[PDB]
């Protein structure tokens, strides 16, 4: 009786009311019920959003470049033809990626178990920065612009990145579903639908056609 | 030359057995077209069968009058030759894994003897404790020998006997 | 959720999770590595 | 205690006590018992001190070989060059090694057992100098360079010994799969840093990089 | 005043007893006077499923 819910009239869960950004009381499988699993899942969803947004942005920009005339492959089968004629071998690229990501994902991990553990100044004497402002929102060094030093603006600005990330990760499932059917770029599926709405789904393989 | 056995490449019976197996495979391989699935399955089977017979004959493993391989299990005959892998290192690998397992299980069952109603912990395990101990036992030879010199594994004759 | 995680310490867990891990590991080792009967050296 | 191995939130249990090169690294809890810790300390000392005098024979001797000043062989066959030599003290080497070591290793053993316990008339007139100040740190050996107050330079020795043990482990792992020597691998890796990498030699998966 | 302090754990030396050489707390040392005054209580069951038993004072001994 204080916030919009996902199902109008249903009783919101008793383990989440208004503290988390993007809270609508949607949890039917009783997940993140304990404080620790919720502290885990919050930052898990946050990282999912922060990767889905970058992925969808890159995909859409490369697709618009390809449709406009740029030398850009589509989002699918792009790691196959960018590796054939590249100076950096596969494997030597994968383990470079994993070596650079382990060192940062580990520091991201142990700031979840004990916040502020990274701001002791052992890494290049960085003390003020590298200190977890909240569960999954660090600051100081990752926030060069003073755009989170006000709760009135921050509680309202963080409640929209979760929505944009949820929408972006729903769009990423659209990218996959929208490829196994048409085998065309995501921007191509758009222009083939605005120019003629009659070319809507349920026309190629969405529904079974034995008759 | 040991035990009257001969290296397994010079065994006419071994090659005769390989040819027999290949003929038996091909006689029913010729039943299907080269495009269907069963044909590819038989092709891959023949692939790894030829691979069986080729890869064995390296570094030396003795086959007898029957042409089949025969494992040498004596240390000393696996030495002075090249047979230390027949069964000499597998022994140490199993000893390592069995140690690992027993060490972890013992330290678990000991650390549970302190809390109230340990029987419950034997039907409702402590999954995180078991996972922790599972990723700490791969130094058990070090811990075992020095825990033996320690004396924390000998019970000072305080158990139930009848005689 | 809590009672479910507690239930997940019995026969329907390791003893299933275990021995499923082990069957999978052994089958994968015998699949990628087709037919071992002696060590490399 | 000097900086911790994990920068953030990993509490040590029994490594709060003072000791040389202590960064709180003991994940498997192998040094809980103080007597076994006291033994493993000398273990490190003897391993590190031995690997440093070994890697120098592999590093400082092969740097001149690559430059072309000297024609010494690589270490993975320096052992095979010896006995074919004309004046070759054949392999009565190993057993005389064992004898000459044993006689000293037993003295060090009994000194660790009864620290600084050398009889008065046991060794001709040099019994006096054989008493060691501490375990693994004897007096009579270093002529200069020990009478300072800043005796905690042992940190340098321990860090260099650990680095040299890693060096020799890397030497043995390289000269086994790369086929070449350490200096040669380093030079090829500076020549082309993206192709000569452990990913191409050592791991079985990336060998299937079929586009 | 006769037997060990109540709440203090003690072992058993009855040669024919399921519980032998292992420790068990005392319920109440019978002060009224009887040949088997010490009533010891054990958590683990026996072949019959009984948890407690009374023993003589010449049989029980000190702690580990
Ligand atoms: C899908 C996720 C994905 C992620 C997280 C990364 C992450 C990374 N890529 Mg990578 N890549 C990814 C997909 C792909 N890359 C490449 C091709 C490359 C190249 C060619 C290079 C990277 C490089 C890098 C690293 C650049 C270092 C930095 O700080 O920035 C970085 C860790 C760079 C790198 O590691 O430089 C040392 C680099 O040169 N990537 C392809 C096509 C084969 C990809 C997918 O198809
Ligand atoms: C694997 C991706 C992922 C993850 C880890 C999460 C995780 C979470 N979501 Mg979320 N969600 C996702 C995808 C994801 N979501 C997508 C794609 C959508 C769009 C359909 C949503 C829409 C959504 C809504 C509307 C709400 C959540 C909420 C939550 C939180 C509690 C709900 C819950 O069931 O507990 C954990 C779930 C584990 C799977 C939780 C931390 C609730 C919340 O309060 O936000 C914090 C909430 O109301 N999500
Ligand atoms: C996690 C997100 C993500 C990922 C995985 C990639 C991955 C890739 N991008 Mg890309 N990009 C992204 C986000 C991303 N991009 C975003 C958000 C933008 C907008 C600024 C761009 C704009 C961009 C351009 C302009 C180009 C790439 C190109 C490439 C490919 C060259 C590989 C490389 O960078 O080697 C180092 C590669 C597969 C190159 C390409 O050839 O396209 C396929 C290229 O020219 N990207
Ligand atoms: C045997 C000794 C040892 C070991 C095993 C480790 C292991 C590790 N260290 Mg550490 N470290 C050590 C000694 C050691 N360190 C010493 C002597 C120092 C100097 C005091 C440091 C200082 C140090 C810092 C500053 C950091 C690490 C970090 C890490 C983690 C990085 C994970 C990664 O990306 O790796 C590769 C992954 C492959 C799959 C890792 C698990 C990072 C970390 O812990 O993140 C929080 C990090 O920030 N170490
Ligand atoms: C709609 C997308 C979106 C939105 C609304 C936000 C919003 C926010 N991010 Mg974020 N971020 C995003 C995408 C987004 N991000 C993506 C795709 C990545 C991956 C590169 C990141 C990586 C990232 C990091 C590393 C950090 C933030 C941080 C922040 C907070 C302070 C910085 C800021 O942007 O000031 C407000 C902007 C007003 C216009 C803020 C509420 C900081 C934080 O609080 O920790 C999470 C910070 O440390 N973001
Ligand atoms: C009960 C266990 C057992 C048994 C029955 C045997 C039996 C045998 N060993 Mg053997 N051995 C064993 C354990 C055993 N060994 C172990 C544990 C080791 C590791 C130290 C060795 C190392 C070893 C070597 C190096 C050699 C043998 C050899 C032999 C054979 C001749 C005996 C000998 O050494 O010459 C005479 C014995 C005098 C006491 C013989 C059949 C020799 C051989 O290969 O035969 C030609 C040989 O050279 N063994
Ligand atoms: C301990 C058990 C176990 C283990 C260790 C593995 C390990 C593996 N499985 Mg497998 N699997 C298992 C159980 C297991 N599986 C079971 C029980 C099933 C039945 C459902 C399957 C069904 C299955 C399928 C269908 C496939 C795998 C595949 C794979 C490989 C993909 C990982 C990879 O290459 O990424 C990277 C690794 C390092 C960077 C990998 C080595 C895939 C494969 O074959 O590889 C191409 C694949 O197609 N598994
Ligand atoms: C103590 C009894 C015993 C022992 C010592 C072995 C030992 C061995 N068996 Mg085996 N096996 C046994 C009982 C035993 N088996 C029983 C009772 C059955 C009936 C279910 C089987 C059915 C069986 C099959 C179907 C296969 C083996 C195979 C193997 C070999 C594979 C080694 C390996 O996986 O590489 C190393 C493992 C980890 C590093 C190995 C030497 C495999 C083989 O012949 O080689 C290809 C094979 O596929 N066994
Ligand atoms: C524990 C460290 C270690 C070990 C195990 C070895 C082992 C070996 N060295 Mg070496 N060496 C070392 C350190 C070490 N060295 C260091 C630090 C240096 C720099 C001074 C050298 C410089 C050196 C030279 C110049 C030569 C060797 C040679 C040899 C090989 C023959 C031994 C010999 O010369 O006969 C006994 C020597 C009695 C004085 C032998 C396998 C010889 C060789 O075979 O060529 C590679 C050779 O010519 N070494
Ligand atoms: C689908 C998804 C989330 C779905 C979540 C669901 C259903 C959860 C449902 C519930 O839990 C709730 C909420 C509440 C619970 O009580 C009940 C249930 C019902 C359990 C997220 C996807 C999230 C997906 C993400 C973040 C994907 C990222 C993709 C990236 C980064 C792409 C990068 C590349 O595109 C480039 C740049 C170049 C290309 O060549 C290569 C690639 C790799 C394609
Ligand atoms: C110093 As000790 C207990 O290993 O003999
Ligand atoms: C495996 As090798 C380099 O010793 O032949």
């Amino acid at each position: 009786a204080d916030r919009p819910l996902w199902s109008p009239g249903s009783e919101p869960p008793a383990w989440l009311d208004g503290s988390l950004a993007g809270d609508y009381g949607f949890d039917p499988l009783h997940l993140s019920e304990e404080p620790e699993m919720r502290k885990w899942m919050v930052q898990a969803e946050l990282v999912h959003c922060r990767w889905a947004m970058l992925g969808v942005a890159g995909i859409l920009f490369t697709s618009i470049g390809a449709k406009a005339g740029g030398n850009f492959p589509d989002w699918y089968d792009a790691g196959k033809e960018l590796q054939k004629n590249s100076d950096i071998p596969l494997g030597s690229l994968i383990f470079t990626e994993l070596l650079l990501f382990g060192w940062v994902e580990t520091k991201r991990l142990y700031d979840l178990r004990n916040p502020g553990s990274q701001g002791d100044g052992s890494f290049l004497g960085i003390t003020d920065g590298l200190k977890g402002k909240e569960n999954g929102y660090p600051g100081g060094l990752f926030d060069p612009m003073g755009m989170s030093k006000n709760e009135a603006s921050f509680k309202e600005a963080k409640q929209k990145e979760v929505k944009n990330g949820r929408l972006a990760m729903l769009a990423f499932v659209g990218f996959i579903a929208q490829h196994h059917a048409t085998h065309k770029s995501p921007i191509d599926n758009l222009l083939d639908h605005v120019a003629d709405p009659f070319h809507v789904t349920f026309a190629t393989n969405g529904v079974s056609i034995p008759h | 030359d040991i035990a009257g056995l001969t290296p397994c490449s010079e065994s006419k019976a071994y090659n005769k057995l390989e040819r027999k197996e290949l003929k038996v495979l091909d006689k029913r391989l010729k039943q299907y077209e080269p495009g269907s699935a069963p044909y590819l399955a038989l092709q891959a089977t023949k692939e790894r069968t030829e691979n069986r017979f080729k890869t064995y004959a390296k570094q030396g493993l003795l086959c007898g009058n029957d042409g089949l391989p025969h494992l040498i299990s004596d240390p000393g005959l696996a030495l002075r030759f090249n047979h230390a892998g027949e069964v000499f290192i597998p022994t140490f690998g199993f000893l390592y894994v069995a140690g690992y397992i027993g060490h972890v299980g013992r330290q678990y069952i000991i650390l549970s003897k302190e809390d109230a109603k340990p029987t419950d912990k034997e039907i409702i395990l402590d999954v995180p404790l078991a996972l922790k101990l599972a990723f700490q036992g791969w130094a058990w030879p070090l811990a075992s020998i020095q825990e033996l010199r320690n004396g924390s594994l000998l019970e000072k004759d305080e158990n139930i006997t009848v005689s | 959720m809590k009672d479910f995680t507690t239930y997940l310490s019995t026969a329907p867990v390791v003893g299933l999770g275990w021995a499923i891990f082990t069957s999978g590991l052994l089958i994968e080792i015998n699949r990628f590595f087709p037919d071992p009967l002696v060590f490399s050296f | 205690d000097r900086p911790l191995w994990y920068p953030g939130a990993t509490p040590p249990a029994h490594l709060d006590g003072s000791m040389l090169g202590d960064y709180g690294f003991d994940p498997l809890r192998l040094g809980t018992n103080p007597d076994r810790m006291k033994w493993f300390r000398e273990a490190e000392l003897t391993n590190g001190r031995w690997a440093m005098a070994a890697v120098v024979g592999i590093l400082f001797t092969d740097v001149f070989t690559s430059i072309g000043l000297v024609g010494l062989p690589k270490w993975w066959e320096a052992g095979a060059q010896t006995y074919p030599i004309d004046n070759q003290t054949l392999r009565t080497l190993a057993i005389i090694e064992f004898l000459l070591f044993g006689w000293v290793e037993t003295k060090r053993l009994y000194d660790l057992r009864n620290p600084g316990s050398q009889g008065d008339g046991s060794f001709l007139g040099i019994t006096d100098g054989l008493k060691g100040t501490e375990n693994g740190y004897p007096g009579g050996i270093f002529d200069p360079l020990g009478y300072s107050k800043t005796s905690p330079e042992k940190l340098d020795e321990l860090q260099n010994g650990r680095l040299a043990m890693l060096a020799f482990l890397g030497f043995a792992s390289t000269a086994a799969v790369n086929g070449q020597g350490p200096i040669e691998s380093l030079q090829t890796h500076l020549a082309d840093p993206f192709h000569v990498t452990f990913a191409t030699n050592g791991v079985s998966i990336p060998h299937f990089t079929e586009f | 005043e006769i037997g060990p302090k109540r709440g203090s754990l003690v072992k058993v030396l009855r040669p024919e007893s399921y519980w032998y050489n292992q420790v068990g707390k005392v319920v109440s040392v019978d002060q009224s006077g009887i040949r088997y005054p010490v009533v010891v209580r054990f958590e683990n069951q026996n072949y019959a499923g009984v948890s407690t038993n009374n023993y003589a004072l010449d049989e029980i001994e000190e702690v580990k």
